[PDB]
């Protein structure tokens, strides 16, 4: 498929 | 050349809101709807052409809470400062009697993402058919919005575009009028 | 007092990743930008290489972040996985889009000066942004009395804009409205009668 790719979010540190 | 492609997404307390979209060149491409939780393309052949899988939009936005509640934390709480929209109503096309048009209304300039528009024919408010964009995204952080409203001119019938939103202590109201 | 209920306070996380684009994509440049209600906070630039902090509230994520060196890695090679992918992905309906103007001339309904007429040049439903509207008398660019909305954005993939001139109309004058816009190689022109 013709696929737009996200960027992951990463989370702040816990 | 010069082209810029945002991905653009939020989350916003405490109305649990949350958006997710592709910018190119300040137009939209798509967003995922967070309800039915499926991709929705600007255009409709865009979705012919290309594809997006919904739950990468999902799973940034779960993160893009967890961050935003850090942050609010992290801040001792501080809350956005409220910044009213610019609104500016207009056809998209030279208007001609009898021949069918569509009214805009550019919601520009305002922060945060909520805003409640309503569209008036002779004072009433009017839904047939209207539809808007989800909120766009400004180089200031901003946001930008766009609602529709196709009609038929006449004579007869006036309309207003009014908007409301928590920076503003009355609402907006925007005329438009065929030019006799 | 207030234009709407529910005024509890707000609180706003925005995330953009942004691929710029220069010459097609011979060169590219990817800025990641955090924002906490209106004041971005940290940002990861391809041309710097590491997370930075643009405010203090910034300052823990840069530091959690770029001691992730895997997440460093991604980042670092995005301009390519993901810019240019997703550049490719869409070039054919985005960069490619060329939608021709419409252009109409026609007198104002308002005719606010005797012995002159105030033309209107409307060009609409175009697509992309940049383009020129100029009005001629004659063979000649008019250099004065012209007035522009500049551009407007639609919201839908199409712009407009909205070009004026007071003629002192004489028999024997021709106005033109002409338009240089990347859709056609030869200028659209729509010409008024005096």
């Amino acid at each position: 498929f013709n696929c737009y790719f996200p960027l992951q979010s990463y989370g702040f540190q816990p | 050349e010069e082209h810029v492609i945002i991905q653009a997404e939020f989350y916003l307390n405490p109305d649990q809101s949350g958006e997710f979209m592709f910018d190119f060149d300040g137009d939209e491409i798509f967003h995922v709807d967070m309800a039915k939780k499926e991709t929705v393309w600007r255009l409709e052949e865009f979705g012919r052409f290309a594809s997006f899988e919904a739950q990468g939009a999902l799973a940034n936005i779960a993160v893009d809470k967890a961050n935003l509640e850090i942050m609010t934390k992290r801040s001792n709480y501080t809350p956005i400062t409220n910044v009213p929209p610019e609104v500016t109503v207009l056809t998209n096309s030279p208007v001609e009697l009898r021949e069918p048009n569509v009214l805009i209304c550019f919601i520009d300039k305002f922060t945060p993402p909520v805003v409640n528009v309503t569209w008036l024919r002779n004072g009433k408010p009017v839904t047939t058919g209207v539809s808007e964009t989800v909120f766009l995204p400004r180089e200031d952080h901003l946001f930008r919005k766009f609602h529709y409203l196709p009609f038929l001119p006449s004579t007869e019938d006036v309309y207003d575009c009014r908007v409301e939103h928590w920076g503003l202590d009355e609402p907006l109201l925007k005329h438009w009028e065929f030019d006799a | 007092m207030g234009s709407m209920g529910d005024t509890r306070p707000r609180f706003l996380w925005q995330l953009k990743f942004e691929c710029h684009f220069f010459n097609g994509t011979e060169r590219v440049r990817l800025l990641e930008r955090c924002i906490y209600n209106q004041e971005e906070s940290v940002r990861f630039d391809s041309d710097v290489g590491e997370y930075r902090a643009v405010t203090e509230l910034g300052r823990p994520d840069a530091e959690y972040w770029n001691s992730q060196k895997d997440l460093l890695e991604q980042r670092r090679a995005a301009v390519d996985t993901y810019c240019r992918h997703n550049y490719g992905v869409g070039e054919s309906f985005t960069v490619q889009r060329r939608v021709e103007p419409k252009v109409t001339v026609y007198p104002s309904k308002t005719q606010p000066l005797q012995h002159h007429n105030l033309l209107v040049c409307s060009v609409s439903g175009f697509y992309p942004g940049s383009i020129e509207v100029r009005w001629f008398r004659n063979g000649q660019e008019e250099k004065a009395g012209v007035v522009s909305t500049g551009l407007i954005q639609n919201g839908d993939w199409t712009f407009q804009t909205l070009v004026m001139l007071e003629t002192v109309p004489r028999s024997g004058e021709v106005y033109t409205c002409q338009v240089e816009h990347p859709s056609v190689t030869s200028p659209l022109t729509v010409e008024w009668r005096a």
